[PDB]
């Protein structure tokens, strides 16, 4: 998701 | 007053955010909870004090005073639970400014973060690692270590 | 030496208890996770950045030394990521140690709570005080107090 | 539950 905890 | 907490509660997006300061450094831990009731309060105490030396937690409001769990919690862990009455009303306004400025470092790191759990640790972290000079992180450990010696 | 952490994943009860041990002191912090994931290793070493001042952590095993996730984390917080080869055997014996005297403290506690992360938090408390005389959690605030002066 | 985090 582009996040630090979620890279998808 | 190495040994003296605050608790402190403080909502954002529909969550609560749960927080003990460390009174003499300014130093914080947190942690996200859909609501504040006295066995999150209860566990966060016993997180807290296997983790520093917690001698007095001035509770946040009159629910966690007076709440069981929350004193078999401070009787389990060995501290000593008290009232939070700013008679120095100092308190109040620290608390205050405490809550506007982790919020407004939530804000500039929310979007790094799907959880708002995330974004209240980055928070910790960048509070906790500031200097205003030395660090809130710095202030706890030389307090405490002071007080060993 | 005062900002080496170790990871330490271990289970009871069908969960996974993952703990993080501040070498030098023997010092512990721990949580219960229904199983190890990158993305909850990686929170859980988030969380342990903002409250110590972790350099480097050697991760418990080659699925967390590899997880994109987990580098993530360590590049946001500052932490040096490091495999957890027991280049020193003595190590082994370590960790293997205390994974038993955690266990058998939880099995003491188990009946004072009805969820197993409270245990888990009671053992981590009893472990940090215990003087074996100073405790882990003395040793691990002088350590790094003496390192900040 | 008389248990400290469930005196119930
Ligand atoms: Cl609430
Ligand atoms: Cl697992």
């Amino acid at each position: 998701a582009r996040k630090i905890d979620n890279l998808d | 007053s190495p040994g003296i907490w605050q608790l402190d509660c403080t909502h954002l997006e529909g969550k609560v955010i749960l927080v003990a300061v460390h009174v003499a450094s300014g130093y914080i831990e947190a942690e996200v909870i859909p609501a504040e009731t006295g066995q999150e309060t209860a566990y966060f105490l016993l997180k807290l004090a296997g983790r520093w030396p917690v001698k007095t937690v001035h509770t946040d409001n009159g629910s966690n005073f007076t709440s069981t769990t929350v004193k078999a919690a401070c009787w389990w862990a060995g501290i000593k639970q008290e009232d939070g009455i700013p008679y120095n009303p100092q308190s109040q306004g620290v608390i205050e400014s405490m809550n506007k400025e982790l919020k407004k470092i939530i804000g500039q790191v929310r979007d790094q973060a799907e959880h708002l759990k995330t974004a209240v640790q980055m928070a910790v972290f960048i509070h906790n690692h500031k200097r205003k000079g030395y660090s809130a992180g710095e202030r706890i450990v030389d307090i405490i270590a002071t007080d060993i010696q």
